[PDB]
């Protein structure tokens, strides 16, 4: 389930093991530090549906 | 001074102007440099 913390770990492991995943979603890590410093990074995650590995 | 210099925010610069006044003379001359090396 999404409540368990293994969800994100398994999804990251999937997106690493299967580099060429035609179907995927995006997770953006955005953090505006003090003094107006903006840090952004795109983490790509498998899209909802069926995937084969 | 040591507490303020130790708790400075991350990714932030600290500016200490008029450094001559404290060194010439709460106030201290060697205390500030000792605190800096802490």
């Amino acid at each position: 389930p999404a409540r368990d913390r293994s969800y994100a770990w398994l999804l990251s492991w999937l997106t690493r093991h299967s580099t060429r995943t035609q179907h995927l979603s995006v997770e953006t890590s955005y953090l505006q530090h003090e003094s107006g410093r903006i840090s952004t990074k795109f983490e790509f995650i498998p899209s909802p549906g069926n995937h084969f590995i | 001074l040591n507490h303020l210099l130790s708790v400075a925010p991350q990714q932030s610069l600290v500016l200490l102007e008029d450094v001559d006044a404290a060194f010439l003379s709460r106030l201290t001359f060697s205390g500030l440099l000792n605190a800096l090396d802490g």
